[PDB]
């Protein structure tokens, strides 16, 4: 389609169109012009992305001013989800209106995904992937490649030939999704990790993890071309908060100890080289004694060893690290650091330290100064940069210290260090956690937020729209909750507060077996497992908590019976096994015989994956999720959060569980073709009807309150049967599917007011 | 006040010479009590009627039975022409009870071989009455489905109170994408016609091969009941038909030639179709005031068709569902009936 929003042709690629999408686009364009933040509840059961991209692409190509687009995603899954999406929209744009587009946009994800050279592609850990892909094309290693080309130099070899041809202009015109990108770059032998890294400078739409927009050590290279004032899209950013908490930092003393020797390994390295080649190190001192050395304290084409844990290369200063200008001075105080840390390591009990409170306390037990403390990282960065070491795993820990040092040098009074003497789960053992953490998400949010007023945020499960403006203090404009329009059932929600014995079922009671509930839960599950066709998942408040249920159920005769009907797949903590298991679960659902999956709402499964009709027909939320299984980490954070913002733990608590509860459910529907059954299994959900995302609660009927299993099973029994009918009125869909180019013309001409 | 199959649009082509293999799930799933003795009994019950109902409209179409127990494909009745043999094979099973899961994969493949022998013209076609909510497939399926298509095997299933994607896929794929065949009942009464609608042929928008001449002949009755003998059952058949070519006796039937291998029907079997060939546009209801035709049914002869001004009764329903092409009126039940039993539009017949 190609219609108007009172100013713009809308090159809509899907002939059929949904009224909300226009109701959607109508509002965002309004917000698009007059700058704002102004999040939007958008039920992703429709195509929200098309509704987004439709407005955006023209708005970029219709108005002349903003030639760039910023679309930030929760994960590569979202990336690849959107990547194909635009591409076809973009492809539809060439098909229907010739070619006047000259638009290219792509997304950076990592090295590990994008390291195309098979060597580290075999290797697992991204830091090691970072380490060797650095060592592939590293300022020393590329100098090892150029100045002293030797067998010690291995590389992707692409970044050379990429540099040979790529870095003058882009590959021709494609928005090359990984599907297109991974192949296309392989043929011409590219590790596109650098293709995008150079292409940072080009694309007019970008997509990457919020980290790449928020993680300052990766969200550092922000350029005006890539940023200056263009449009910002935060998709499925309901969980943005926890991402900002990025500035997380806990201290594995065991790794820390290895750092000590790594520090000594550094200590030996600097001493041994200062024996051998100290002049350039003195020249580096002369590269230091000049001042900040902005020439190579900041500009390093393939060199930079330590990232910028500080904000995107801003929160620093210029006065030299005084004495530490001498690395031997510098090396020494680093030992003061770790030992201080090592000294602080073995506190008998848990101790929480505010930075400033700790600040002079550092000077107390060892007279160190904060001004050098920030300088460590760059001072470290050049230090290792000068000495082309063979490994970083030791030095990862090292830079983390500097990273810690920088961080603790950096911020205050919104952040805090706490050391539990151990992990109390297996308490009375030595494993103290010198945890220093972020507390306010907004602080890390502020900078990018400070930049551009074309900031837009939307999840399928934002609820309520207040906490985020509350928590982040940020200045929205409009926050409209989108009632999904349905001329039909199209899905089913349910609430099981009590079982057949009307016994309230819960999880807040304990992580344990009140044998009534779980024995009741075996029934609940199994009867559902019987009734539905293939495709069904359940969620649990916590992994080991789930473990209890399974183990006891395994003991009981419950499991085998469901084993008769469906196939069972658990969730694992490791991603590998999971990742394998999932596709199978897909295969069983896709194949005939029924299956079933179990996982945890806080789990990675709930965060990235999606569930269509066959893949998902019924879901189950065993219990109401919670986290005070864990420690003051939240509470201590709550302190600042509660003491500043008029929020109680419950405020955070009751919403955030829901923030994760429905977070699962949004995956259940992909297209308005799909449908499903959405049950809730906890007594407290009854009190919780009033925190849902609007379209959910609208889809939620009253009579479904505190259902037992018996009353529940009937409705699904029908709903399944009913929905399975080719319920195709094909006439009332005019209102709900907006007769194409006509009713949107018609009804919105009638909706002209 | 109307729900009409608007246009009788094959419009020119439907699949007459059929070869339908009926397959029934026989599993403990069939032993659930949504239906009175079970689904299974009503199934076999509703299956029985089907056979005549089938053979009535299809006196020219072979048919056979399959049950699905213990995750096994288990033919019960060789595909053949007599109804009774088929018909009796049910009752036998009807008393016996199902055991073990349904293995759909077993089902089709047993059919796939089973439907091989039939000639090209014979519509190679299968119908499924699934009862379970899942399957137990010994081998692949997505590959197996395709093999069917390679054999041009249409399929159609009668879903139980649910929908399962694979069969939903199966029908869709096997009916060249264009799908309507995944019907799953919501009410038992629906199942009644669900069989009945399966009776008729089934093209929609077809691809056209070389539909050839069908050789066949016609036999003739005999007289001497005493001279009994046979040539297909080798019994002493009191006296019956004779091949026009093989010129041998045969037990009375529309059977094939057990002597020189050709199809031998009378003609009525052909005639039995043609209403399937060119059916009739529905008789249309009349305006609440404009009819003004005779105060007596045309087809039938019922004085009413209105109410002669009865406030909210005469204006309630112009009981004058009437034909277009002949433009002559017709009674209520008549149009209900002339569209039902004998088609042969009387008004359109006589002009
Ligand atoms: S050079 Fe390119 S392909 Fe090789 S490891 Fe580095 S990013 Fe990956
Ligand atoms: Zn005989
Ligand atoms: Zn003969
Ligand atoms: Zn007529």
């Amino acid at each position: 389609m190609k219609f108007y929003i009172d100013d713009l042709p809308v090159l809509f690629p899907y002939p059929k169109i949904y009224p909300e999408q226009y109701n959607y686009m109508c509002d965002i364009k309004k917000t698009l012009d007059v700058g704002g933040n102004s999040i939007l509840e958008m039920p992703s059961g429709t195509g929200k992305t098309v509704s987004l991209l439709s407005l955006t692409i023209a708005y970029q190509m219709h108005y002349p001013e903003h030639r760039k687009i910023i679309y930030c995603s929760r994960t590569m899954s979202e990336i690849e989800k959107a990547l194909v999406e635009l591409e076809n929209l973009m492809d539809y744009r060439t098909k229907e209106l010739g070619y006047q587009e000259d638009f290219r946009g792509l997304g950076l994800t990592s090295r590990k995904n994008l390291c195309l050279h098979p060597e580290v592609s075999k290797e697992r850990k991204g830091t090691v992937v970072d380490e060797k892909c650095r060592r592939m094309t590293n300022g020393q290693a590329k100098r090892k490649l150029e100045e002293d080309p030797e067998a010690n130099v291995e590389l992707c070899e692409y970044h050379e030939n990429l540099y040979n041809i790529e870095v003058e202009d882009y590959l021709p015109k494609g928005v090359f999704s990984f599907e297109k990108l991974l192949k296309y770059c392989e043929e011409k032998t590219l590790c596109p990790y650098f293709i995008v890294r150079r292409m940072i400078s080009l694309c007019n739409i970008i997509i990457y993890s919020y980290h790449y927009l928020l993680d300052p050590k990766i969200a550092e290279r922000v350029s005006n071309e890539v940023s200056k004032d263009s449009i910002v899209i935060f998709d499925e950013a309901h969980n943005i908060d926890n991402v900002c908490i990025s500035l997380s930092l806990d201290l594995t003393t065991d790794a820390l100890r290895r750092a000590t020797r790594g520090a000594n390994a550094l200590d030996e390295r600097i001493s041994e080289v200062r024996k051998v080649d100290s002049q350039k190190l003195q020249d580096e001192y002369e590269k230091l004694v000049q001042g900040l050395h902005s020439a190579d304290i900041l500009t390093d084409q393939e060199e930079p060893f330590v990232e910028t844990p500080v904000l995107p290369q801003d929160l620093l200063t210029e006065a030299i690290p005084g004495n530490i200008r001498r690395a031997e001075h510098f090396v020494s105080f680093l030992k003061r650091l770790i030992e201080y840390l090592k000294t602080r390591m073995k506190v008998l009990h848990v101790i929480s330290e505010t930075p400033k409170s700790f600040l002079q306390h550092l000077k107390q037990l060892t007279f160190i100064e904060r001004k050098p403390l920030r300088f460590c990282s760059e001072r470290l960065s050049l230090l290792v940069r000068t000495l082309e070491v063979t490994e970083v795993e030791d030095f990862t820990a090292l830079k983390d210290i500097a990273t810690f040092a920088t961080l603790i040098s950096t911020y205050e009074e919104g952040f805090l260090l706490i050391i539990e003497p151990y992990e109390i789960e297996n308490a009375a053992v030595p494993n103290p956690i010198m945890r220093f953490t972020c507390l306010d998400a907004s602080i890390a949010i502020k900078p990018v937020f400070e930049r551009f007023s074309s900031v837009i945020i939307t999840s399928g499960t934002i609820s309520p729209l207040d906490m985020y403006p509350r928590m982040l203090n940020f200045k929205t404009v409009l926050q409209k909750s989108y009632a999904m329009t349905l001329a039909k059932k199209s899905f089913l929600p349910m609430i099981i507060t009590k079982g057949s014995d009307q016994v309230a079922i819960s999880s807040r009671f304990e992580i344990r077996n009140d044998p009534s509930i779980v024995r009741n839960y075996g029934s609940m599950l199994v009867e559902f497992a019987k009734i539905t066709p293939d495709g069904m998942v359940v969620f649990f408040p916590s992994y080991l908590y789930m473990e209890s249920i399974v183990s006891m159920w395994q003991t009981m005769g419950i499991l085998d019976e469901v084993w008769k009907h469906k196939l069972i797949l658990v969730e694992t903590p490791d991603a590998q096994e999971t990742s394998l298991a999932l596709e199978t679960y897909r295969k069983a659902c896709s194949n005939g015989r029924g299956a079933i999956l179990l996982s945890v709402a806080r789990g990675k499964v709930s965060e990235g994956i999606d569930f269509d009709h066959q893949y998902g027909r019924t879901v189950l939320m065993i219990g109401i999720p919670f986290q005070y299984t864990e420690s003051r980490i939240l509470k201590a954070r709550l302190e600042f959060m509660r003491e500043n913002y008029r929020i109680r733990e419950n405020d955070f608590l009751s919403f955030d569980a829901m923030r994760h509860a429905a977070q699962c459910l949004g995956r259940v529907l992909r297209g308005k073709d799909d449908y499903g059954v959405m049950v809730l299994a906890d007594r407290r959900f009854s009190r919780k009807r009033s925190q849902l995302p609007k379209w959910i609660a609208q889809g939620l009927s009253d009579a479904d309150l505190n259902l037992s299993t018996d009353m529940a099973i009937s409705n699904t029994k029908q709903f399944l049967r009913t929905m399975a009918q080719p319920t195709d009125p094909k006439d009332q869909e005019g209102v709900s599917v907006w007769s194409y180019e006509d009713l949107i013309k018609h009804q919105n001409s009638r909706k002209d007011q | 006040k109307k729900r009409t199959a608007k246009k009788n649009i094959t419009p020119y082509q439907r699949g007459i010479i059929r070869s339908l293999i009926l397959t029934l799930d026989c599993s403990e799933a069939m032993l659930e009590k949504d239906l009175r003795p079970n689904r299974h009994a009503m199934i076999i019950q509703y299956a029985i009627d089907f056979v005549h109902e089938f053979f009535d409209q299809n006196p020219i179409s072979q048919m056979g039975i399959i049950i699905m127990r213990n995750g096994l494909a288990q033919l019960v009745s060789q595909v053949s022409g007599n109804p009774q043999d088929h018909i009796d094979a049910l009752k036998s099973i009807r008393k016996q009870e199902p055991k073990g899961n349904p293995s759909l994969q077993n089902a089709l493949e047993m059919a796939r071989g089973l439907l091989l022998p039939v000639p090209a013209h014979c519509t190679r076609e299968v119908l499924i009455v699934f009862g379970s909510l899942s399957t137990t497939d010994p081998g692949d399926i997505h590959q197996t489905i395709d093999s069917l298509v390679s054999e041009k095997i249409r399929v159609k299933v009668l879903g139980l109170s649910a929908q399962v994607a694979i069969c939903k896929e199966l029908c869709k794929a096997t009916n060249y994408g264009d799908e309507s065949f995944y019907k799953i009942l919501l009410d038992e009464t629906h199942l009644k016609e669900l069989f009945n609608e399966a009776v008729t042929p089934l093209p929609v928008n077809k691809i056209n091969k070389g539909f050839t001449l069908v050789k066949m002949g016609f036999p003739t009755r005999i007289f001497e009941d005493t001279p009994t003998f046979c040539s297909c059952h080798s019994k002493l058949v009191y006296g019956g038909y004779f091949c026009p070519n093989c010129h041998s006796k045969v037990c009375s039937l529309p059977t094939v030639c057990p002597c020189c291998d050709l199809m031998l029907i009378l003609s009525t079997h052909l005639a039995r179709s043609y209403h399937h060939l060119m059916p009739l546009k529905t008789f249309a209801e009349v305006p609440t005031t404009e009819k003004f035709r005779s105060e007596d049914c045309f087809s039938c002869q019922s004085r009413f068709p209105x109410x002669x001004x009865x406030x909210x009764x005469x204006x309630x329903x112009x009981s004058r569902y009437r034909c277009e092409d002949c433009k002559q009126e017709f009674c209520v039940d008549c149009d209900v009936f002339i569209h039902e039993i004998l088609h042969n539009c009387p008004g359109c017949e006589s002009k």
